[PDB]
């Protein structure tokens, strides 16, 4: 194929980025007169202008560093594309996220948030609004993680609709943005609105992470209201989403994944395949592999053992501890028939001393 | 030397195993039959129950999932969420 | 000029008749006069020829097209006969252009004309037919009707889109690179055999992705929530899977980067980029090579495999040897080259020694077939004055006794010179693209043997010719019903069980 790109601006990009590892208030001079070389725009002079910012950083030399920022965002929406602008005004984020003025820190962060406002790289601009709204969450902030998510959403109003056919995305992510807000709040009601208006607009390309995030909320709306298949099948995916991405909840997701699949009844094991001499024998994880292995031996008596051993991390979470209950009386009911399907006519007080229990729960169960 | 390698974009794939020897549904083993069909003669031709790989690599016998997809409900891992990627071991 | 003519006469009846007549009037003169006059004459002159429908239409008269419309709408089975010869004039149209008979056409151009035909009838539409539903529909059946005549019409409009998606040069700004993928999702909308065209835009995908890593990253997204509200489920989950790869690879890249900032005990891991990508939404492309690594390379493949096996376990790599690139720190100048993971085992055997021939470097190597042979061309044949790997058999074929050096060269003062051999075309030679076609075909051929069982097992039967009926209506949306082939199938299945015939009666089922 082939395109001469440019000869001189290359070899001068190259000696200055040789000259970086020399002294820099000579490497910051070269960059600044790749810039002039040319003079419009940039191209190599793009990349010799994020080199300046990160040798003034390095150097400690903010205000023209921020002038040549406003002009990478000018140069953003210039004969560079914004492809891989992003991933170039990412790094320069990340470097000045090294240091610790937090003061600097957004005043950066505003000035790229209005300069992309202006350059209108939506999909950009809303990556970057996500970001900062995780940041939010990390921080536990919704003061301004409010008003992102609203002017996300009026970006997403196709004016009379609330939502677009094409920013299911961005729906996608503010609704996980939302989905980690009131999962601090804890708030039951807005977590199924979210959960509907998820599954309804944001039929598109997800990211792992975010599918994962929001099937695990829907999983836990589920398993509240008390659908065992529709919270087995969330926690399914959820997990699946972890696999492929490498979030510590991955943990957390599989373990309310065995906890659904046991509560569906009919005899299925959560820790069979996935769970494998990687995670099989995960220490955090044996304890919910040996409760499922009593589950399909329906060994009370084991099962009960396994709980009452490791309750630090079996009933520690008070959804399983509400759960637990159920799951006894499920687990009971169903060594009870297996002991009472081959034969008929059995006293009461031998079915009580075999299960553990009291007369009465064998009466009522 | 004259020449020396400096940079590398190399592409690595992956295949998806967690071999593990039980089963789920018949509670069983991931070979060796499962609960409908016990014993291994008796019309059998060939014994075909074979086991039955998803997209998320969890492996059932193909008889086994197949009736869990059929009897209690079809919705728990539909079309959209438990593929048929492989069968057979 | 007769138009114009009709519509004076027109105005000056009715003004005429309501200026100097009473209501109870007017209505059924001017009634039958128009009947009549604009029946006839609209017969004998837009049947005719005589700057007819079709000359009118085809020089672009914007104004007659309009006065046509809005004239002819006040007479019934009018705009019947107008959508009938617009049809004829865009069947024959197309005709002329989808003509296959001649090789050596231009698939961009002729993408190129079909697109600019459709948007000057659309524009046609818009300026005088006022957005009517009949002529919408007429010409989206027209077009079902003419596009469905070839196959060789999906794969030119996926490398339209590769072309339009590798960058955009043309259009710098969002709102016309908006448009003209909403125009090409309206045009591919009309337009069957699917299952070729997102084969290939999936190629499209592997090679703008595998060669270069600045492709969009804002416009990819756009692209695949297109084929998700375009398309169904059959490979948007596969362009998921692929988008969920470059996830995956991101993550571990940065996650790899923090691993490195924690000390890092040996060398070797100078710079290095390793990608996670999984085999289920990149294919191997022809067999899993087994080939050799070079060390820098082999110690990196080392660690990331330990690092995999270590917190990502469950799941073992396997290695293939088509993709990747890398830098070579040559050494008066020290001018960095490019090698594409091919060349860079011979590499290898010259940092060890150089001044080998092309037995030492296919003896000691296990290296592939001629792919080796366009590779080593790269460094040494059809090299401008940049040449750093010299033969002493200057020559244009390649021999097996030949000696190789290396030459300064300091006339390449560019530091990060590359050898750019490979990607020399794109046009899927027929090879590919007949496998991927039969194996398209394939999966039509089970997916209806799917579709026929799993309904007719939640329906009943047939005794000769009522079934048939019903697959064709659920295959009505896939493709052609194709009777013969459907009817000389369900006949195969007689041997087995399964509702089956009958060897001996073909009209009793295994029920
Ligand atoms: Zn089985
Ligand atoms: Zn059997
Ligand atoms: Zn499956």
């Amino acid at each position: 194929s082939n395109s001469e790109p440019n000869v001189d601006l290359e070899n001068q990009y190259y000696n200055s980025k040789a000259l970086k590892e020399d002294d820099p208030k000579a490497a910051l001079s070269s960059f600044q007169k790749v810039l002039e070389l040319e003079g419009e725009k940039g191209e190599w002079g793009f990349k010799a202008l994020k080199q300046m910012i990160k040798i003034n950083f390095k150097l400690t030399n903010f205000p023209e560093m921020m002038n040549r920022y406003k002009q990478l965002l000018t140069y953003i929406r210039s004969a560079v594309t914004r492809n891989y602008s992003e991933k170039s005004i990412n790094s320069i984020l990340d470097y000045i996220s090294t240091s610790k003025q937090m003061d600097l820190l957004q005043e950066f962060y505003e000035t790229t948030l209005e300069a992309l406002k202006d350059a209108k790289n939506d999909r950009l601009w809303f990556k970057t609004n996500t970001k900062l709204g995780k940041l939010y969450l990390e921080r536990e902030e919704y003061g301004k993680l409010q008003k992102i998510l609203r002017q996300l959403h009026q970006s997403c109003q196709t004016d009379d609709g609330e939502d677009d056919l094409k920013k299911g995305t961005q729906l996608l992510e503010i609704y996980a943005l939302e989905i980690q807000m009131y999962t601090a709040q804890k708030n039951n009601k807005k977590l199924k609105a979210l959960y509907e208006q998820s599954l309804h607009i944001k039929s598109a390309i997800p990211h792992p992470l975010i599918m994962g995030v929001i099937r695990e909320c829907g999983g836990k709306m589920h398993l509240r209201e008390g659908e065992f298949e529709k919270a087995h099948t969330d926690f399914f995916e959820a997990f699946k989403n972890y696999d492929e991405s490498g979030s510590p909840r991955r943990t957390t997701c599989l373990k309310y994944l065995v906890l659904a699949n046991m509560l569906m009844k009919s005899g299925i094991n959560p820790f069979d395949s996935q769970e494998a001499k990687p995670y099989k024998n995960d220490p955090e994880i044996l304890a919910m592999t040996n409760l499922v292995s009593a589950y399909q031996n329906n060994d009370i008596t084991e099962f009960e053992k396994i709980l009452k051993t490791n309750h630090s991390n079996i009933m520690d979470d008070p959804f399983i501890r509400e759960h637990i209950e159920e799951l006894l009386r499920n687990i009971r009911t169903q060594v009870l028939i297996k002991l009472i399907k081959p034969y008929t006519r059995i006293h009461i007080p031998f079915i009580s001393k075999e299960l553990n229990i009291d007369v009465a729960d064998v009466e009522s169960l | 030397k004259r020449f020396e390698v400096k940079k590398w974009n190399a592409v690595a794939l992956w295949a998806w195993d967690i071999v593990v020897d039980n089963c789920a549904i018949c509670r069983n083993h991931i070979m060796d039959l499962c609960i409908e069909c016990q014993a291994n003669q008796a019309s059998a031709t060939s014994e075909e129950c074979t086991v039955a790989w998803g997209v998320c690599n969890h492996a059932f016998h193909f008889h086994c999932i197949s009736r869990w997809l059929k009897t209690r409900q079809v919705c728990p891992l539909d079309n959209r969420e438990w593929e048929f990627q492989k069968y057979g071991h | 000029v007769y138009i114009k003519k009709v519509e004076a006469r027109i105005n000056e009846e009715i003004e005429r008749v309501m200026h100097c007549l009473d209501k109870s009037t007017e209505e059924p003169i001017v009634k039958v006069v128009e009947r009549e006059l604009i029946s006839k004459h609209m017969k004998t002159i837009v049947e005719m020829e005589n700057s007819g429908l079709v000359h009118m239409l085809k020089n672009g008269k914007t104004e007659d097209l309009g006065c046509m419309y809005k004239l002819f709408s006040r007479v019934p089975n009018g705009l019947k006969t107008m959508c009938e010869c617009m049809s004829s004039y865009l069947r024959e149209q197309g005709k002329a252009l989808v003509s296959e008979e001649g090789e050596g056409k231009n698939p961009v151009d002729y993408i190129q004309g079909l697109l600019d035909l459709k948007s000057r009838f659309d524009r046609f539409l818009l300026e005088s037919f006022n957005n009517d539903r009949l002529f919408k529909q007429t010409i989206a059946g027209d077009f079902e009707y003419f596009l469905n005549l070839n196959s060789r019409s999906p794969e030119y409009l996926s490398l339209f889109i590769d072309d339009k998606l590798k960058k955009g040069v043309k259009g710098l700004t969002e709102q016309e690179v908006e448009t003209i993928l909403d125009k090409a999702m309206v045009l591919f909308r009309f337009m069957q055999e699917k299952d070729v065209f997102e084969r290939y835009y999936k190629q499209h995908l592997a090679r703008r992705l595998l060669t270069n890593k600045s492709v969009s990253d804002d416009s990819e997204k756009n692209m695949i929530s297109k084929l998700k509200t375009e398309c169904g489920c059959q490979f948007t989950s596969k362009l998921e899977g692929m988008f969920r790869d470059m996830s995956i690879s991101n993550t571990t890249m940065d996650e790899f980067r923090q691993h490195l900032q924690a000390t890092g005990v040996s060398l070797g891991g100078v710079d290095l980029t390793v990608r996670v990508l999984t085999t289920g939404y990149w294919p191997t492309q022809s067999a899993t090579p087994k080939c050799n690594i070079p060390p820098a390379p082999r110690h990196a493949f080392e660690i990331f495999r330990r690092f995999y096996l270590a917190k990502h376990s469950g799941r073992q790599l396997t290695l293939q040897h088509h993709m990747g690139s890398a830098d070579l720190n040559a050494t008066t100048r020290k001018h960095i080259l490019q090698v594409s993971t091919f060349q860079m085992t011979i590499l290898m055997l010259f940092n060890n020694r150089e001044k080998y021939t092309f037995e030492e470097i296919q003896q000691e190597t296990d290296i592939p077939e001629r792919e080796l042979v366009r590779a080593l061309q790269s460094l040494a044949c059809g090299k401008p004055t940049q040449r750093v790997l010299t033969k002493e058999p200057k020559s244009k074929e390649i021999e097996n006794g030949h000696i190789f050096t290396v030459n300064d060269q300091f006339t390449s003062k560019l530091h990060r010179v590359k050898i750019q051999t490979v990607a020399a075309k794109q046009g899927e030679s027929d090879p590919e693209r007949k496998e991927t076609r039969q194996k398209v075909d394939d999966d039509r051929k089970h997916e209806i043997e799917a579709a026929i069982v799993r309904i007719m097992k939640s329906r009943k039967k047939m005794q000769h010719n009522v079934l048939v009926a019903e697959v064709t209506q659920q295959l009505k949306a896939r493709f052609l019903p194709s009777p013969v082939v459907i009817k000389k199938r369900i006949e195969g299945l007689i041997e087995r069980e399964y509702l089956a015939r009958t060897p001996e009666d073909r009209k009793v089922y295994t029920y």
